[PDB]
């Protein structure tokens, strides 16, 4: 979220994670309003 | 069968929310917009 | 004992389960343990006559 520059639209950036702990809540520290659209999972229920 | 009071409540809610409406669930909706008591009687009727 | 159910604990019911199937899964806990209770009564019973 924090990097520099991001890759082109048609050559889309690929990351995987796991064996981690994450912590979504920042996320809602971007910007004052912006998109959060969630499908299938409620994100106010995302760190149980 | 008839019953002593009858109490309608209606409101719109979006489409992957509407299972949330049912005794027991839990979500967002299920817990900071609409609570349902676990021990409920009664009918939900939802249409797009 | 579990008595048929997933499990033995009740607060592990309780906590890992909806109300809908949890109530089911603690009505056979709680006919369970009541069948032998019943049991050890009239055993205890007849030891006693």
């Amino acid at each position: 979220f924090n990097a520099t520059r991001f890759a082109s639209v048609y050559a889309w950036n690929r990351k995987r994670i796991s064996n981690c702990v994450a912590d979504y809540s920042v996320l809602y520290n971007l910007a004052p309003f912006f998109t959060f659209k969630c499908y299938g999972v409620s994100p106010t229920k995302l760190n149980d | 069968l008839c019953f002593t009071n009858v109490y309608a409540d209606s409101f719109v809610i979006r489409g992957d929310e509407v299972r949330q409406i049912a005794p027991g669930q839990t979500g967002n909706i299920a817990d900071y917009n609409y609570k349902l008591p676990d021990d409920f009687t009664g009918c939900v009727i939802a249409w797009n | 004992s579990k008595f048929g159910a997933i499990s033995s604990v009740l607060n592990d019911i309780f906590s890992r389960l909806d109300p809908p199937e949890a109530e089911v899964q603690i009505d056979r806990l709680i006919t369970g343990r009541l069948q032998s209770l019943q049991t050890y009564v009239t055993q205890q019973l007849i030891r006693a006559a």
